[PDB]
RNA sequence: CGCUGCUGCAGUUGAAACGCCCGUAGUUGGCCCCCCGCCGCCACGAGGAAACGGGAGCGCUCCAGGCAGGCCCGUUGGCCC
RNA sequence: CAUCCGGUCGAUCCUGCCGGAGCGCGACGCUCUCCCCAAGGACGAAGCCAUGCAUGCCCGCUCACCCGGGACGCGGCGGACGGCUCAGGACAACGGUUGCACCCCCCGCGGCGGUCCCUGCUAGCCGGACACCGCUGGCAACCCGGCGCCAAGACGUGCGCGCACGGGCGCGCGCCCCGCGGGCGAGCAGCGUGACGCAGCGACGGCCCGCCCGGGCUUCCGGGGCAUCACCCGGUCGGCGCGGUCGCGGCGCGCCGAGGGCCCGACGCCUGGCGGAGAAUCAGGGUUCGACUCCGGAGAGCGGGCCUGCGAGACGGCCCGCAC
RNA sequence: ACCUCGGGAAAAGGAGUGGCUCUGACGGCGCCGGGUCAGAACUGGAACGGACGCGGGGAUCCCGACUGUUUACUAGAAAC
């Protein structure tokens, strides 16, 4: 199948390489499967968490996210988490085919339900910036997770001068 | 801050530290990789991020430790050693003067030209040909002319 | 494999059927006979449904020497004292391995 | 080659099992256990080679079957098991007990013991790692993993088990003036005090120790091995690793050849 | 077979000095500082499979072999590559 | 273990080759008293295959019958080793030297054994559900269909103790550096807390960890010939963010930059090219060969693809295309 | 291939192309213009330069090098 190996790399000078042997299990690599966000709860149920297992080398199973609709996030500075409803993934920093499909990959900035975060509005001196959002109902987040490799979305609550690159660059709509 | 397309941190380093009371957290990890060697001021004080370099980064320098000549500083952040050695025949008591060139990883704390004697030290693979990174940089006055050296 | 689909054909040599209704028209020999089980249940739990008592057990539908099935899934004495044995062994376990753990703390604060 | 290897050909066999070249295509290959297979030798060759008392393999499986054989006080049936340094290899019905320790020239010696020495056997830690829970745990050379290890016993020090409980009765230290004997290497055997501990740091630790005679002998420290404090604390083989020099040792077959 | 030449070949005439000059890569560079760092260098160690090739000792009747043997270094099977 | 000698002339001295003379290790001819040792379809057909055999063993589960003789079946482990061959492959394979603070591992050895819930326990011990089996068939053969009985240390669940506890998260070193340390050469490990998740194993207790053994890569140096092959490569060379893997990595993709390798021979081609430990011959220096015994690689007509497992891209496993 | 090194050459041959829904670049910023060039989904009887406009091509041989010019009203040629 998909193989990781550099036989059929070329080498440094750019000279071509000799096949010397078949391909082999332990080079095997295998189809990426893109964690969907389920944003449709409102319009089918039947769309449910799908995380697949998958045997691996040593029998060490790794779990697949095939779609996922929640996850744990977490304000660093006010030391506040809670599981939250992943809204949309708006920029992921390698292209933006991943954002319009909604695919949820590590470090892709999601907007997250502020529902479970509205108490921290009553706390006042507790970040003006996060404040604003959470009275709006969207956060800006990062997936901090590999979704198909851990089969969970955790991520963390931009804050400092991250939250300013990512929300410069959804500034204009 | 535009022209990037992702925001650069240090791994170690929580964005939220940048928030007030800024010297109650240290902003800025700067590990010393030992063998004798010295994490410099420029990464201890440097606005650079680098996840491969060994004094700032998440790297570390270990197994073989090789010093050679800087052949090209060209490309991005990486460099070209020249480790000159000479190899014996036995069927002509000479020798044969022999040149292989490695690539290493430029930290953006060491300041290179081509001539400058590197000191490189094994890491994890970087990339398809980079398995090494400059811990010591050693000047030479440009018109240094070139002979063979074995460091 | 090949294997032939699941309709009815003419091409079918062979059809295998079973009986759902009866009711009237007693079949001539599906119904003439009814046959016995060649085996008797072996389970305990399903021997004591048998006799609707749900380790007393032991007797059995006997055979002609009458071969008895061994019986299955039966707490002996000697089962249950193992089955307690080995909680008890899991316990001691616990015992000493917790005991060990507060010395340990102990010999680690008495050098700091 | 698709997994583990089960076989071992004679050919390959370390040099210090001493198989006969002509005996076998195949020579026995240790099964896992406490010591490693270049760091052991098998049971078959413990018992059917030094001791011949089975004159054949299938007779080895009958006696170890039986579990007449006793290594470090435990039954260990299996033909393959690996026996090494300091493991207490005894056989009550025959009421003969050993205890494997090297030679002067490099192969396992079993040495006669006595009853006070059988209880104990010396172990050397390796490592120190903070496994299971976070909890303290030593890895001595033999296999053997001690949760709760002493906060003071470091790494390359020697540690006694007591056997019938697995308790550590002591600890002797690594230190310049220490009773070693050199395990494995060109230098096997060799009974001398540490005088020197060259760091190398990012590399191998270089040990030299002096024999009685005033011979320096210099080797790794992994292959090092505390036997106690000043003195041995352990019975060691009768040459005492001092070690002969060749022409000493031409001397000596001369000697044995003669008096046949 | 010093008829491939490192040891160690030949080029006036037998085969063979490029018509000449500049010149980069390459190779090669006088003398000089005792006492210092890097190099090569030589010595000696570690550590890394044996077999093989040696090679200690042993009369398979000799021998090519083999690791035997004999009341024996803790009998051996050392040691080297 | 430092040797020459015959042949250009009318004669001579040379250069220079030719031929001899020694050994190997195969073929061939001829001949053979006995014993010991011993290679043996490798050599431009990795062409092709008739026949037999080369991988079984065990009994946890017997109301098969010989009474426990136990048939079979189910379950377990082994079949990934070993045996074979050298086609492919020329910064590869391989050999010495490294690292994994980038990893995976059955057996065994030695440790360790606290597992939230709601519902809903039967734990003096729970279900159902098949195989053999019996009954009835199709079938040239191969192959199996239906119905019915009935078991496992098998299967599906589950009685667990909120220092409950698998994964992955978020947070918690500094103040120029280096000097106690669980641990290092090195900031590594472990855990404290906040959320998530609810993994495994417990129906004849193993998750787990060290060691071992094998593997995956990886560091340096060595690693054919040809210039009637001098310029070559564009995932090619780096960076960044993801994915993927046992894991690192252009391994893959998106994006940015233009690198990378070369007369110390790059690249291309060619190889009646596996490499090494070694072997032949020999003063010394050398030359030639490395199918084969031991070691590592590779492949089982040729390409692919896969399942099972701890490990196989397995061919005395399967699926497919081609050739037969 | 050949060549007068300019050509041959649109050589020979292939592949894509519509509509929608987006995403990049590129100037003059607060603003405010651009209409090109990429890239991606999603769709459609297997459709797209959907009309129109718009080379068939290759190997030869003879002759005249060529662009030109000519018998208006039968020869455009190798003739001039």
């Amino acid at each position: 199948g998909i193989t990781h190996d550099k036989m059929y790399k070329r080498s440094k000078t750019g000279a071509v390489q000799g096949k010397w042997h078949k391909k082999r299990k332990y080079n095997l690599g295998r189809q990426p499967a893109n964690t969907k966000l389920i944003v449709k709860v409102t319009s089918k149920k039947n769309e449910g968490q799908k995380i697949s297992t998958i045997r691996c080398r040593g029998g060490n199973i790794k779990r697949r996210a095939l779609r996922l609709s929640h996850g744990s996030f977490a304000w660093g500075s006010a030391d506040i988490s809670h599981k939250a409803r992943i809204l949309q993934v708006v920029y992921n920093s390698t292209s933006n085919e991943l954002v319009r499909t909604n695919t949820l990959v590590k470090g892709c900035v999601v907007q997250i339900d502020s529902a479970p975060f509205k108490s921290a509005l009553s706390n006042d001196t507790l970040d003006k910036e996060i404040l604003d959002q959470i009275r709006g109902d969207h956060i800006l987040a990062r997936i901090s997770s590999r979704p198909g490799q851990v089969g969970t979305a955790d991520g963390y609550i931009l804050e400092g001068p991250e939250l300013l690159f990512y929300q410069k660059k959804l500034a204009p709509k | 801050n535009q022209h990037e397309r992702a925001y650069h941190k240090q791994s170690q380093i929580f964005q939220g530290r940048f928030l007030r009371k800024d010297n109650a957290r240290c902003l800025r990890f700067y590990k010393s990789i030992g063998m004798g060697y010295h994490t410099p001021i420029t990464a201890i004080n440097g606005t650079y991020i680098d996840k491969k370099c060994p004094f700032t980064g998440n790297v570390s320098i270990r197994g073989r430790i090789l010093r050679g000549v800087v052949h090209s500083a060209k490309m991005q952040r990486s460099i070209i050693v020249r480790r000159d050695y000479l190899h014996f025949v036995q069927k002509y008591k000479r020798y044969e003067r022999r040149h292989k060139h490695v690539a290493a990883h430029l930290s953006p704390c060491f300041r290179v030209k081509e001539g400058d004697i590197v000191t490189i030290g094994e890491c994890r693979p970087l990339s398809k040909t980079i398995r090494f990174n400059v811990i010591k940089v050693e000047p030479v006055s440009e018109a240094a002319k070139k002979r063979f050296s074995p460091f | 494999k090949s294997i032939r689909g699941c309709i009815v054909g003419p091409d079918l040599h062979a059809l295998s059927v079973v009986l759902v209704d009866a009711g009237d028209k007693t079949l001539p020999g599906l119904t003439d006979v009814v046959v016995p089980k060649r085996l008797v249940p072996k389970r305990a739990s399903k021997i004591r449904r048998l006799f609707g008592l749900p380790p007393k057990d032991q007797m059995l539908v006997c055979e002609l020497k009458l071969k008895y099935p061994k019986v299955q899934r039966v707490v002996t004495d000697e089962k249950y004292a193992r089955k307690q044995r080995v909680i008890a062994e899991k316990k001691e376990i616990m015992r000493k391995s917790l005991q060990q753990l507060e010395e340990y703390k102990a010999l680690l604060s008495r050098m700091g | 080659a698709r997994g583990v290897r089960k076989h071992l050909k004679r050919l390959n066999a370390p040099k210090h099992w001493l198989l006969d070249k002509m005996g076998g295509i195949w020579a026995p290959r240790p099964t896992n256990g406490p010591h490693g297979l270049r760091e052991c030798i098998p049971l078959i060759l413990i018992l059917r080679n030094r001791l011949h008392y089975a004159n054949t393999y299938a007779e080895t499986s009958m006696i170890l079957q039986d579990k007449n054989v006793l290594i470090d006080g435990k039954p260990r049936t299996d033909p393959t098991f690996p026996v090494g340094f300091m493991d207490v290899f005894e056989i009550p019905k025959v009421h003969k007990t050993f205890r494997v320790l090297y030679d002067v020239k490099g192969r396992f010696t079993l040495v006669p013991i006595q009853s006070n020495e059988a209880g104990f056997k010396l172990c050397r830690v390796q490592k120190i790692f903070l496994g299971d829970k976070g909890m303290p745990y030593l890895s001595t050379h033999d296999a053997r993993t001690i949760r709760f290890p002493h906060p003071d016993i470091k790494t390359n020090d020697t540690i006694k088990i007591n056997l019938k409980t697995g308790k550590i009765d002591e600890w002797y230290k690594f230190d310049i003036g220490k009773i070693v004997m050199v395990t494995g290497g060109r230098n096997c055997g060799r009974i001398g005090t540490i005088q020197a501990i060259d760091k190398h740091m990012g590399s191998y630790t270089m040990i030299r120790m002096k024999d009685t005679e005033g011979t320096e002998f210099l080797t790794r420290l992994c292959n090092v091995f505390v036997i106690g404090n000043d003195s041995p604390a352990v019975a060691i083989p009768t040459t005492k690793g001092i070690r002969p020099d060749i022409i000493k040792n031409r001397e000596l077959r001369l000697r044995s050849i003669a008096k046949r």
